[PDB]
């Protein structure tokens, strides 16, 4: 009948793909020449079960002055999606210490989804043996099933931008996130 | 000649090849035209338009004549101001006035009291003055008077 | 360029918007750079050009529109959000309405305004909540 509005904010560490991410899901078309350092201002028309919503998509960067205006795009979000890469190790460990509190200092009370990218390149043979210099491998799902259960994320996933997998199933995911009316108030002042 | 309502007398006589009777002039107990002016203003409905269109008419003259020095500036032996007096003398017809005074005059606007700031919608805000309205001791305000 | 970009606008001479084409070609600038933005409220060229204009025909609109298009940036640019506190949301959809002229609001539909944007600003909330203009925070509801 009449179209709900969600704000989605994506939130993730640099080279991500966050930007990939929400662009293969604008236009079903990977970029391959030029991708914006930011996809700002889009709504997108989603169908999940018998509803239909429009998610406003927002993106964060802080490559270059892009930090200080971060905190501008949180409030009244109605789901976030912490991303990360499964081709970048050290993008996992930054999750709880740093992202997490700030998450939950602006916009606390939000649903977050735990999604890693570039799930072919942790199969990679020339990404493992870079990576083999610093004693270090890809990061492993399981691990990733774990850190989300560890951070309270409402679902966490995996997505490939090259070949499209999983996109259309983590946003449609997102989505049913963000519709969730929450639980009242917890230790509500008298 | 303000005071008796006679325009055109206090035009030629502000402004003749002869002699000049400069409006900011105090006589004994140093009320100057304007003070005079506010003095036999009436509460009337009658009075009350005439005394503020010549009021006017001469604070814009003086001005336009005068840029350095503002009339009302000038204070009487008691200290008081046109403003003031009016205010104390309870003649709420030229007070009113005074408070919400707008020129249109781009050449002369500066010494208008009210100001627009801003309007949305139906919602009008505006930006008064208040410069002798209200005083934290460094001289008398019309609140307190 | 943001002063004198600026001060152009809002005077709605269009002489001197002569050779900005050239200028974003040859620099790579969008006109949705933080530069060009006013710090104090994410402010950009159009809605300065919308909120002062000469009996509602400011006439630097469509110049200005034909050079977001040229960028290949006129979504982005026309339905850019204001950041901020007092007038968080407001677009030039909602400023092109209130100001009454229903040309400026054919031409931003046309070329793809959004229409569904929504206005959350302090201002406008309720008069007992602090805002002192309450309207549905929708363009057709305003
Ligand atoms: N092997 C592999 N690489 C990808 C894939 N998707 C994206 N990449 C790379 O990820 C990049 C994501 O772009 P982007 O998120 O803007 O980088 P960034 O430098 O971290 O951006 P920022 O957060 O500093 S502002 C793309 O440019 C692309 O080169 C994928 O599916 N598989």
């Amino acid at each position: 009948m009449a179209a709900i509005r969600k704000k989605l904010v994506i939130v993730g560490d640099g080279a991500c793909g966050k930007t990939c991410l929400l662009i293969v899901f604008s236009k079903d078309q990977f970029p391959e020449v030029y991708v914006p350092t930011v996809f700002e201002n889009y709504v997108a028309d989603i169908e999940v079960d018998g509803k239909q919503v429009e998610l406003a998509l927002w993106d964060t960067a802080g490559q270059e002055d892009y930090d200080r205006l971060r905190p501008l795009s949180y409030p009244d979000t109605d789901v976030i999606l912490m991303c990360f890469s499964i081709d970048s190790p050290d993008s996992l460990e930054n999750i709880p210490e740093k992202w997490t509190p700030e998450v939950k200092h602006f916009c606390p009370n939000v649903p977050i989804i735990l999604v890693g990218n570039k799930k072919d390149l942790r199969n990679d043979e020339h990404t493992r043996r870079e990576l083999a210099k610093m004693k270090q491998e890809p990061v492993k799902p399981e691990e990733g099933r774990d850190m989300a259960n560890r951070i309270g994320a409402f679902g966490y996933m995996e997505c490939s931008a090259k070949t499209k997998d999983g996109v259309r199933e983590v946003f449609e995911m997102a989505t049913r996130a963000a519709l969730q009316a929450r639980r009242g108030k917890k230790k509500s002042g008298c | 000649a303000a005071c008796t309502n006679q325009p055109h007398i206090v035009n030629y006589l502000t402004e003749n090849p002869h002699k000049k009777a400069d409006m900011r002039r105090q006589d004994s107990r140093g009320n100057t035209v304007l003070h005079a002016l506010v003095a036999i203003a009436d509460n009337t409905r009658e009075n009350t338009k005439f005394v503020t269109k010549m009021y006017d008419l001469l604070l814009l003259k003086c001005a336009r004549l005068f840029p350095d020095s503002n009339l009302e500036a000038v204070l009487n032996n008691d200290g008081l101001s046109p403003l003031m007096m009016a205010a104390k003398t309870g003649k709420i017809g030229i007070f009113q006035h005074i408070i919400r005074r707008e020129v249109t005059d781009e050449d002369t606007r500066h010494l208008s009291r009210k100001f627009k700031d801003w309007a949305y919608g139906p919602v009008y805000s505006s930006l008064y003055d208040l410069s002798s309205l209200d005083t934290c001791g460094e001289e008398a305000s019309v609140l307190e008077i | 360029n943001r002063p004198i970009l600026f001060d152009i606008v809002s005077r709605g001479s269009t002489a001197d918007l002569d050779g900005l084409l050239p200028f974003l070609l040859t620099h790579k600038k969008r006109l949705t750079d933080e530069e060009f933005r006013e710090p104090s409220t994410g402010k950009t060229c159009l809605p300065k050009a919308l909120l002062n204009l000469s009996n509602g025909r400011n006439d630097t609109i469509p110049v200005l529109l034909d050079i977001a298009e040229r960028t290949g940036n006129m979504r982005e640019f026309i339905n850019s959000p204001f950041r901020d506190i007092y007038y968080r949301g407001q677009t030039a959809l909602h400023i092109a309405i209130e100001r009454r002229c229903k040309h400026y609001v054919e031409l931003l539909v046309a070329q793809g305004a959004d229409v569904h944007a929504q206005a959350r600003g302090r201002f406008f909330q309720p008069k007992d909540e602090g805002g002192y203009f309450y309207f549905g925070e929708l363009p057709l509801s305003l």
